């Protein structure tokens, strides 16, 4: 209901204001929040060291509604096809990113929650497994974080 | 020729870290 | 469920990711996200800008578990005693946040869900009808977004 | 005392933004 939502988002608020401000001191909200920033930080490095490449790929993005799944998918089980490590993993998030940034750069906001679900349903289904297998998300933080 | 790239990347990044 | 966690971990860790960086191009996820990440940047830039002063009012904070309470409200009275508005909003959270990062400091990670609580529950009661009264949350962004 | 300087430069960052 929109009293409970009202209550739910201010919790909310909260709460990302808080996990903010103890990651800033090295602290973490909890074990998600640790890994959501390490992540986001990891991220960022990949995307500032590896600048020129990074730019260059995504030069190479020309998306249109009808062809974005395609492209999404054609990339990404090329990025797999021969191993999942943590750093493809990274890699695989900042081109969801770069793909959702050029989506709404050219007026193609729809497809912002298409990516999003694409990249959730391929992490479930064909990352994970690998992921478990190699230390969990913690594994992640520990190294990366 | 975009996910050779981003491969490449990723492999460097992984290589520095884990 | 253990399964559907998992899921929906991996779910929210793709709409944490994608929604950080819209915000660094200036877009954003949703209006919830675009509200979040105008309270983290207000928030350091409040504490940037007044650095000197913040870094004199949060010295002065000696709290154990059995005080926290009575400091966090009555910090928090005195700073809405004659009114509300946005920048003491914004200092409500920059406070809340300096608590909880005290609060870890000394090993009084306990507190932290409950200045959270606090902060919710004030929000909810107090800060609300004036919030709802000049524009809501949206208008916020529009001004230290 | 912390409230009245936290009160003074939640103003201060009022008066410029709003």
């Amino acid at each position: 209901g929109p009293l409970g939502s009202m209550s739910q988002s201010n919790r909310e608020l909260v709460v990302d204001f808080l996990s903010y401000k103890l990651s800033q001191k090295g602290y973490s909200w909890s074990q998600m929040a640790a890994v959501k920033q390490a992540l986001r930080e990891a991220g960022d490095e990949f995307e500032l060291r590896y600048r020129r490449a990074f730019s260059d790929l995504t030069s190479q993005l020309h998306i249109t509604p009808g062809t974005a799944y395609q492209s999404f998918e054609q990339v990404v089980n090329e990025l797999f096809r021969d191993g999942v490590n943590w750093g493809r993993i990274v890699a695989f998030f900042s081109f969801g990113g770069a793909l959702c940034v050029e989506s709404v750069d050219k007026e193609m906001q729809v497809l912002v929650s298409r990516i999003a679900a694409w990249m959730a349903t391929y992490l479930n289904d064909h990352l994970e497994p690998w992921i478990q297998e190699n230390g969990g998300w913690d594994t992640f933080v520990e190294l990366y974080g | 020729w975009i996910a050779q790239e981003l491969r490449e990347i990723g492999d460097k990044f992984n290589a520095y870290y884990a």
